[PDB]
């Protein structure tokens, strides 16, 4: 039903004019609503771990990877609500927040590519999906083409996603040289152990996280996500994060490997202090993605780790998509608005958030609080149980990596609290316009989520319990 | 007590220690890329350096695990210093 | 071109209520004072009267005691005894 | 798979200390995916199947594909900057 | 039990590894800079790496393998001293003698820290919870580790313990019983 | 009709906030409306049961929202003992004198002070009802984002270190806490305050599992390696962040240590409590020692808070019924007495003067009598003074300690002198002399601080007379951690 919207959409997008495309974006939100709605019941399809091959060995289809694809769903409307709908009816926001022609082209076209990943059983539909949604990456970056940093950013992530792609390319058919087959279903208990796929596969593996973010190769991804424009960075560190773990996990060829775990160690520690003294937001913002990326790297040392996962993805994807979109909000209060595609650049900037809009602010803290894994909020489960799973297995120094590495992120995320309370010298009164209902209505879900989902904990591992087991 | 213990040794293990090493392990690892004008030559040839690096590392470590340690810590002093 | 709204009204911040009158003539030499001691930590620096202060009070005092406390664990019962009779037990 | 590897191997360096164009740098990476295509192919006819060719025929397809979409790319990079500095983006 | 090591050999291996470490680093900082470099500015201008590398190397190697022989057993204590030793020629090349002491303390405590989890970055297998037997004793056996029951034998508390503070053979009761 | 009963007191509480500005006056209001349901869950507490007798469970699966009575239970579970509810009656007539402490000094935004001060005690006074590891894990880190926006939010000038302190250390302790809940929970598959002491560990994963909880106590009841967040979160706190913090969250550690290692880790207690006596004496003579040298007046109160947890650690520890009845004793009693002067240095001192250097503040008799008369009689009430509450607690968890190791015990009795040597020169240096020249002349003690002392007084005075008005709910919990074969 993707193809439905993308076959629809550029049929209809190329016969609109301009004037359109904010409503188009309209109708295609609600059409992604009403796929969740009115299509979830095919979770009745998948009782007791019942797992589908389709079109021919081609497509797997388990309750884990419908679970992803609901998950990539609820995220692509949130995010087309961001594009589709006004912050302000000011002419400010007009020249700041405006979505090109085929924008929605090319958010479901890596839609659909990112949904090829998970659902993949082998190893060119794997390759395929993987050149679909980088190549929307790349168009996604070089949309904004009126803009210096969105240009460089563009050039940077071809180059540096066709290496890694060539990468994947030559394990997959080094795997093919020493065995006639694509499907790690090839694999079956007993080949491990007398054969060598052990450079093969982590080669594969690496191929696939460097994409990531993961640790020696992190900096160039970092200075995508700072020099791309605000609305296309939310959407470009969540979308290839989910699918390639969520491709990672499924599969279990880097169990126990000493390579995952030196990176993992690494990526923990290089994210960690590596957005200690940083003073701008998306930079500060990136490098928690890099640890939380860690944090998913030691899950793909486990063997059946998909409740840590799913939860921790859930998580991660909500903590983040509401972080995004509070300093979305925080716009209309700074006192400096430069560089029309990144409005907020400086962490500084939001320094008298509590004096004007001190709910934005209790928001704020929520999420940020979250992101630490302070109990009562959403991500202190996940992190519970990341390490219910690390200590299981036998991962002792990793365990303590993970809490010093925490303990140290902790300081960058409380940063962005200790600038937001603080006096400022001129506060808001009174404000005649408005934010949008349908919006902020969707950043309160969003909080109401993270604070209260602790509630539903046993509901969802009895629901687990049935569907996975 | 108060001066040279409290206040002066128990924070060099604690709070005022603690914000000088990451201060200087902060500083490190971002200007671990400040060089050069380049942003591309300077990615991709880190590109080869780690998938290099990972090999060689391997190469001595099932060998002998022992002699791979000093590496890593050597590899940390040089990446946080 | 990119300037905050032209329907904010912001104005300045106040604490609200009364000015309660000095009740206390700050001394410049107290107050420097102080300050210098409560922030003692960031000026403070190894030498060897801070490293004799160290090894004596962090690792040498819980040797010695540590050694004490080890030593007499399960000696001493002193709980009913009487004229001729042990009081320890090794 | 000599002849793969080697092209492989010295497309990818001369792609790494690449230092004085941006187009030694495209043509490097197509010379990159040339070296795949060889390895695959001539695994293809040593196992005596397709599937290796059937990989290696979508891997032109997506090769060419990227060229266009990174080309436009460069073109867009071109727009607003009259010039391509020699020591990269 | 154990036997003992080739501090010999193993610290020669090591040097191999440290100066081809050396080798590989300044190589990789000389590619990444700026200025005027040339084929031997590698050794002159490489911000002594190769120093740290065969260093730390050498004297990991050879206090962990001296340590394990001296005290003949291996632990993690071997994996503290051993990091001491990293720590103080790591803090060597900081000419100040508080930083040197710093190094040294700190460094072991994070290698011992590091040997006694099992000196491994990856898991052990047959050691994990999920590789072991778990849960109760299902009837009465030596309990292993990750094991529980309800109730233990108390000459295993006695020994394990014993036989001091509150803890004796037979309990106080029976003890004191009057016939 | 339970349901009925809060959208009709949530639309009391819209309607008083639309009507009047403060919330004050109801955050009072349910304050001792909590106070008299604690007092009639005491009336109808059993003391012959060492059961737990109030018992309810919160999200279960079958009924998330609400109560549950099923076949299953996988939610969190709450009720009490006497050790639980001991502490929940100091909790619970200390969170109104809190609320009343800051009646008129924060003037610009109070409702959200006055929220996250009630939220805090609510937190607290949850604690001691929880009855899993999770359950109790949870509300026992819930306190520390309110106390960091309410220390960042009023304090002084250095609030801002002082709210990252709080944050930092005790977040850094209490995750190793969680690692060893964590194994506690993948071994035994159960978190549970009930079943816990029949479950038996090994001795070598017993002696893993103590050392992670025993660090988050080190770090909470602030035992000497770690005992340094303490009075700088103390000395730049608002008020009622002080008396909350010292009268309560140190006693909550104190609980814990009793509540969760005590009973499954008896064979592990057993080979450690040597390091523990080493730690608390050492944690007692450094730290009495180094008040001695302190410019600030609210950093020697803290430092006096370190001294007599360091105290209570070695009556717990002490493997004996009265150490164990002497630790609760002076948990209860300094949870009374170490407030009332928290209110002497940071409401009647500094509301005043604005200054809490001790250079400053010279002959207070001679103006302000009846402080004086209460800074007096706090002094000798917070040293080990008979008749008090604080001296049972300390004579009682002295002689434990002296029964488990004879040595340390003689030299942790000098505690009654080290205690008293900087708490009289501060009190002496604060009476006596002609009055400060750098003081002018301000009102005496008003009839809100004279109320909340003669409590404060008054129930350390009640505790100090006769200890026996609450052994009828300790009698059990004084047998029921001793592991003496
Ligand atoms: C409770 C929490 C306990 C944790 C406390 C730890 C924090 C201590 C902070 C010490 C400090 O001040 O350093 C500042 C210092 C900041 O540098 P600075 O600007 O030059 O000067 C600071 C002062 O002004 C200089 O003033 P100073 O010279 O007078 O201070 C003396 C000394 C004092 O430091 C002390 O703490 C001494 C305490 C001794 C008392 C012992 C009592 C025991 C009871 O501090 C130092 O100067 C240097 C200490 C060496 C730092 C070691 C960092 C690596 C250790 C491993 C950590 C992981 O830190 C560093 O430069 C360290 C380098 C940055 C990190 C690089 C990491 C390299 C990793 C090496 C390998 C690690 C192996 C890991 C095992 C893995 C196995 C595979
Ligand atoms: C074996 C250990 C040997 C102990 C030696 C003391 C030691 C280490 C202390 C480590 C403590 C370990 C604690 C335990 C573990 C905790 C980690 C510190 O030596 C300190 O000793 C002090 C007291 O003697 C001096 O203070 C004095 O106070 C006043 C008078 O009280 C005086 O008026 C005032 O002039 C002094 O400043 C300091 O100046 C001196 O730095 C090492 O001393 C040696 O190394 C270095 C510093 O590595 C020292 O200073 C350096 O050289 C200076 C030119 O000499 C340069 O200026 C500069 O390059 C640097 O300053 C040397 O001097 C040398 O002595
Ligand atoms: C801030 C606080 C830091 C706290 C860190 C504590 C970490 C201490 C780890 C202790 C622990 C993991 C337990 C962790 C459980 C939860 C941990 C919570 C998170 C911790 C993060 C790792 O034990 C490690 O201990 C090291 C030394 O202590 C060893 O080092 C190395 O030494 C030399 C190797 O031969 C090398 O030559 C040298 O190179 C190395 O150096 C390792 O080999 C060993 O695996 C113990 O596990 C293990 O214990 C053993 C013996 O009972 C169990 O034995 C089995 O069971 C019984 C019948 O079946 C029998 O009696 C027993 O005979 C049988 O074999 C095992 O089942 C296993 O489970
Ligand atoms: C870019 C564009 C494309 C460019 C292409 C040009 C290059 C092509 C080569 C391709 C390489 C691509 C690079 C790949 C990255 C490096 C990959 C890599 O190290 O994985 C290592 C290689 O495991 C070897 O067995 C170790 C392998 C040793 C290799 C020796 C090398 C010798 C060189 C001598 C000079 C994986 O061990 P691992 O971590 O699972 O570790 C194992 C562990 O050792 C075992 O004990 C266990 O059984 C197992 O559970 C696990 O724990
Ligand atoms: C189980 C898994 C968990 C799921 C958690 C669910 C999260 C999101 C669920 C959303 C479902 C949403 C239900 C809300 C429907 C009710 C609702 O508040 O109306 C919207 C928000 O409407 C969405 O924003 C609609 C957002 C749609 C998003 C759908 C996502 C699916 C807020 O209007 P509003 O009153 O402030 O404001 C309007 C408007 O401002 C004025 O012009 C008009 O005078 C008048 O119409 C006034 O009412
Ligand atoms: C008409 C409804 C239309 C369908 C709506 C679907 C939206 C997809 C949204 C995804 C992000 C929002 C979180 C929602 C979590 C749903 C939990 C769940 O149920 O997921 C299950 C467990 O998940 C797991 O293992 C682990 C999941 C971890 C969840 C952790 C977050 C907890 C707190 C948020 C969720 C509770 C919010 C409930 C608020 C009333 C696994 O898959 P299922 O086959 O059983 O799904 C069936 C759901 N159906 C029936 C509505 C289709
Ligand atoms: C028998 C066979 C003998 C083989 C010989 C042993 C070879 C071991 C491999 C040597 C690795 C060398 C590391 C390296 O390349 O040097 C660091 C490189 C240059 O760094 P630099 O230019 O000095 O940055 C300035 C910072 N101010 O900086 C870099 O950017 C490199 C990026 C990291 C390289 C990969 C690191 C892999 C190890 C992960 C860390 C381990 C963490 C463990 C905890
Ligand atoms: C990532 C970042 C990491 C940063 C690290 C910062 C420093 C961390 C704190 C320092 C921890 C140092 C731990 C050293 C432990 C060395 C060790 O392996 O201890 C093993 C020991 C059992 O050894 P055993 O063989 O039974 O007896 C030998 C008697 N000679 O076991 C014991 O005897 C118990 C030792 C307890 C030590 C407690 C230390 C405080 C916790
Ligand atoms: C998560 C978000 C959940 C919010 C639940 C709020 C429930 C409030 C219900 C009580 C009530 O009726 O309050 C109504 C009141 C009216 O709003 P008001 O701003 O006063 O309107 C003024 C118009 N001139 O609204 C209010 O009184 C404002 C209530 C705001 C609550 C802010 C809480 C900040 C954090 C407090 C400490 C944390 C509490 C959690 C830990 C315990
Ligand atoms: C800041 C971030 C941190 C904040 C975290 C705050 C945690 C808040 C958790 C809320 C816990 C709700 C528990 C309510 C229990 C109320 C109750 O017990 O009775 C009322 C009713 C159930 O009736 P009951 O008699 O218990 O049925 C079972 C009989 N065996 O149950 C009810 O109807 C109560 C319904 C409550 C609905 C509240 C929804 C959230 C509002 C905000």
């Amino acid at each position: 039903m993707l193809i439905l919207a993308i076959i629809s959409l550029i049929t209809f997008v190329s016969m609109s004019k301009l004037s359109d495309n904010r409503a188009i974006i309209r109708l295609i939100n609600i059409y992604l609503i009403l796929v969740l709605v009115l299509d979830s019941f095919l979770y009745l399809l998948f009782l007791n771990n019942q797992t589908y091959t389709v079109m021919g060995e081609l497509l797997i289809f388990n309750s884990f990877t419908f679970y992803i694809d609901m998950l990539i769903y609820f995220i692509m409307i949130v995010i087309s609500s961001l594009y589709g709908y006004n912050l302000y009816n000011n002419n400010l926001y007009k020249t700041l927040f405006e979505p090109k022609k085929e924008l929605i082209i090319l958010f479901l076209i890596n839609i659909l590519g990112a949904l090829l990943i998970v659902h993949s059983n082998d190893f060119i539909t794997l390759f395929v999906a993987i050149e679909l949604q980088s190549y929307s990456i790349y168009l996604i970056t070089a949309i904004y083409n009126s803009s210096y940093k969105a240009s460089k950013a563009s050039m940077l992530y071809f180059f540096m996603g066709g290496i890694l792609s060539i990468l994947i390319a030559y394990s997959i058919n080094t795997y093919y040289s020493v065995l006639n087959s694509y499907t790690l279903h090839s694999l079956d208990s007993l080949i491990i152990n007398t054969l060598d796929l052990n450079l093969i596969l982590i080669a594969l593996s690496l191929g696939l996280l460097f994409k990531i973010g993961i640790a020696p190769l992190h900096k160039w991804l970092i200075s995508i996500y700072e020099n791309t424009p605000i609305l296309i960075t939310i959407y470009i560190s969540l979308i290839p994060k989910i699918s390639i773990l969520s491709y990672l996990v499924l599969s279990n060829i880097s169990i126990n490997s000493l390579v995952i775990s030196i990176l993992a160690i690494l990526t923990l520690l290089v994210g960690s202090v590596g957005g200690l003294l940083q003073i701008k937001i998306k930079r500060l913002l990136a490098f928690s993605g890099l640890t939380n990326a860690g944090y998913m790297m030691l899950l793909l040392l486990l063997n059946n780790n998909e409740f840590s996962y799913l939860y921790y993805i859930t998580q991660y994807s909500i903590s983040h998509l509401a972080i995004f979109m509070i300093i979305i909000f925080s716009i209309y209060y700074i006192n400096y608005i430069n560089n029309q595609y990144n409005p907020i650049i400086y962490v500084n900037q939001l320094k008298g958030l509590i004096h004007d809009n001190a709910y934005l602010v209790l928001s704020m803290a929520i999420v940020v609080f979250s992101f630490i894994g302070i109990p009562p909020l959403l991500g202190f489960f996940g992190k519970l149980n990341i390490l219910m799973s690390i200590l299981n297995n036998g991962y002792y120094f990793i365990s303590i990596v993970l809490i010093v590495a925490s303990l140290i992120s902790a300081l960058y995320y409380l940063y962005l609290l200790n600038v937001s309370i603080q006096d400022k010298n001129n506060i808001l009164i009174n404000s005649n316009e408005t934010v949008s209902s349908v919006l902020s209505y969707i950043l309160s879900s969003l909080i109401i989520l993270i604070t209260f989902g602790f509630i539903y904990n046993s509901l969802i591992i009895d629901i687990f319990n049935v569907y996975f087991n | 007590i108060a001066h040279h213990v409290d206040k002066g040794s128990l924070y060099r293990l604690g709070p005022v220690g603690i914000n000088r090493l990451l201060n200087k392990a902060s500083y490190n690892v971002i200007n671990l890329s400040s060089n050069t004008r380049s942003s591309l030559s300077m990615n991709s040839m880190l590109i080869l350096i780690t998938i290099v690096s990972l090999l060689l590392l391997v190469l001595v470590m099932n060998v002998n695990f022992i002699i791979v340690i000093p590496v890593l810590i050597s590899i940390l002093y040089i990446l946080f210093s | 071109e990119l300037k905050p709204s032209s329907a904010i009204q912001r104005g300045p911040l106040n604490k609200g209520g009364w000015d309660a009158p000095h009740a206390l003539h700050n001394d410049g030499a107290i107050d420097r004072y102080a300050h210098w001691r409560t922030f003692y930590q960031e000026r403070f620096k190894y030498t060897r009267a801070t490293g004799k202060s160290t090894l004596i009070f962090l690792v040498a005092f819980p040797a010695l005691i540590g050694y004490v406390a080890y030593q007499s664990e399960g000696l001493f019962e002193f709980a009913g005894k009487r004229r001729g009779e042990s009081v320890t037990t090794r | 798979m000599f002849i793969g590897t080697i092209i492989l191997v010295l497309s990818f360096l001369g792609f790494v200390f690449n230092r004085r164009n941006i187009i030694l740098a495209f043509i490097c990476l197509e010379t990159m995916l040339l070296g795949i295509n060889l390895i695959l192919l001539r695994n293809s006819v040593l196992f005596d199947d397709i599937s290796g060719s059937l990989f290696a025929i979508v891997i032109i397809i997506l090769a060419g594909v990227e060229s266009a979409i990174g080309l436009s790319l460069l073109v867009s990079y071109y727009r607003l900057r009259g010039v391509i500095n020699s020591y990269g983006i | 039990h154990f036997h003992p090591y080739n501090t010999l050999g193993l610290a020669t291996q090591s040097a191999m590894v440290g100066l081809g470490a050396g080798v590989v680093a300044a190589a990789a900082r000389n590619s990444l800079a700026t200025g005027p470099r040339n084929i031997l500015t590698t050794f002159s201008k490489s911000g002594g790496v190769v120093t740290i590398f065969t260093g730390a190397s050498i004297a990991y190697v050879f206090t962990y393998c001296s340590a394990a022989n001296l005290r003949e057993r291996k632990d993690g204590w071997n994996h503290m001293w051993a990091g001491a030793a990293t720590g103080a020629v790591l803090g060597a090349r900081t000419k100040l003698v508080p930083a040197f002491i710093g190094w040294t303390v700190l460094c072991g405590a994070a290698c011992g820290l590091f040997g006694w989890t099992g000196a491994r970055f990856n898991a052990d297998r047959k050691a994990s919870l999920e590789q072991s037997p778990k849960g109760f004793v299902q009837e009465d056996a030596h309990q292993t580790f990750w094991e529980v029951v309800h109730r233990r034998p108390l000459s295993l508390t006695v020994e394990q313990l014993g036989e001091g503070r509150g803890i004796n053979a037979v309990p106080i009761a029976t003890a004191t019983e009057a016939p | 009709f339970l349901t009925s009963i809060l959208l009709s007191s949530l639309y009391l509480f819209n309607r008083i906030l639309a009507w009047q500005g403060n919330v004050k006056h109801f955050y009072l209001f349910a304050s001792n409306l909590l106070l008299l349901f604690i007092v009639v869950l005491y009336i109808n507490f059993n003391t012959f049961s060492n059961s737990f007798q109030f018992n309810f469970e919160l999200f279960n699966s079958l009924n998330p929202f609400g109560l549950s009575n099923s076949d299953i239970s996988n939610g969190l579970l709450f009720g009490i003992d006497g050790l639980s509810l001991t502490f929940i009656l100091l909790t619970v007539l200390l969170i109104p004198l809190t609320l009343l402490g800051n009646w008129y000094n924060i003037n610009f935004n109070s409702n959200l002070y006055y929220t996250l001060v009630l939220a805090i005690g609510l937190v607290i006074l949850l604690n001691f009802w929880a009855l899993d590891y999770i359950s109790f894990y949870i509300l026992f880190e819930a306190t520390l984002p309110l106390l960091f926006i309410l220390i960042h939010i009023y304090g002084s000038s250095d609030s801002e270190r002082a709210s990252f302190y709080v944050l930092m250390f005790t977040l850094s302790g209490s995750l190793f806490m969680l690692l060893s809940i964590v194994v506690i929970s993948i071994v035994l598959n159960t978190t549970n305050f009930i079943n816990h002491n029949l479950f038996v560990l090994s001795l070598d994963l017993q002696t893993i599992i103590w050392l992670g909880l025993f660090i988050a106590i080190m770090v909470k009841t602030p035992l000497f390696p770690i005992h340094v967040w303490l009075p700088v979160v103390h000395s730049e706190s608002p008020l009622a962040g002080s008396m909350i913090l010292a009268g309560l969250i140190l006693k909550l550690a104190l609980y814990a240590i009793l509540r969760l290692l005590l009973p499954l880790l008896c064979e592990a207690q057993i080979l450690y409590t040597p390091m523990i006596y080493i730690i608390s004496l050492l944690t007692i003579i450094l730290t009495s020692l180094a008040t001695l040298r302190q410019i600030d007046l609210k950093v020697i109160i803290a430092y006096s808070s370190i001294s007599h947890m360091g105290i209570a650690i070695l009556g717990v520890c002490s493997n004996t019924s009265l150490g164990i009845y002497g630790s609760i004793v002076l948990g209860v009693a300094h949870g009374f007495v170490s407030p009332a002067l928290f209110l002497i240095v940071g409401g009647i001192l500094y509301d005043r003067y604005h200054i809490r250097i001790v250079n400053y503040y010279k002959g207070l008799t001679t103006y302000m009598p009846q402080l004086a008369t209460y800074i007096i009689i706090l002094s000798f009430a917070n040293i080990g003074t008979p008749l008090t509450g604080n001296f049972t607690g300390e004579f009682l968890s002295l002689q434990g300690g002296f029964i488990r190791n004879p040595i340390i015990g003689g030299i942790s009795c000098i505690s009654v002198l080290l205690a008293a040597i900087y708490q009289l020169k501060l009190t002496n240096k604060l009476t006596g002399g002609i009055s400060s020249i750098y003081m002018h002349r301000t009102n005496d003690v008003t009839i809100r601080e004279k109320f909340i002392m003669n409590i404060l007084i008054i129930s350390t005075l009640i505790i100090g007379i006769c200890p026996q008005i609450m052994y009828n709910l300790l009698y059990w919990t004084v047998n029921n951690y001793i592991y003496i074969i």
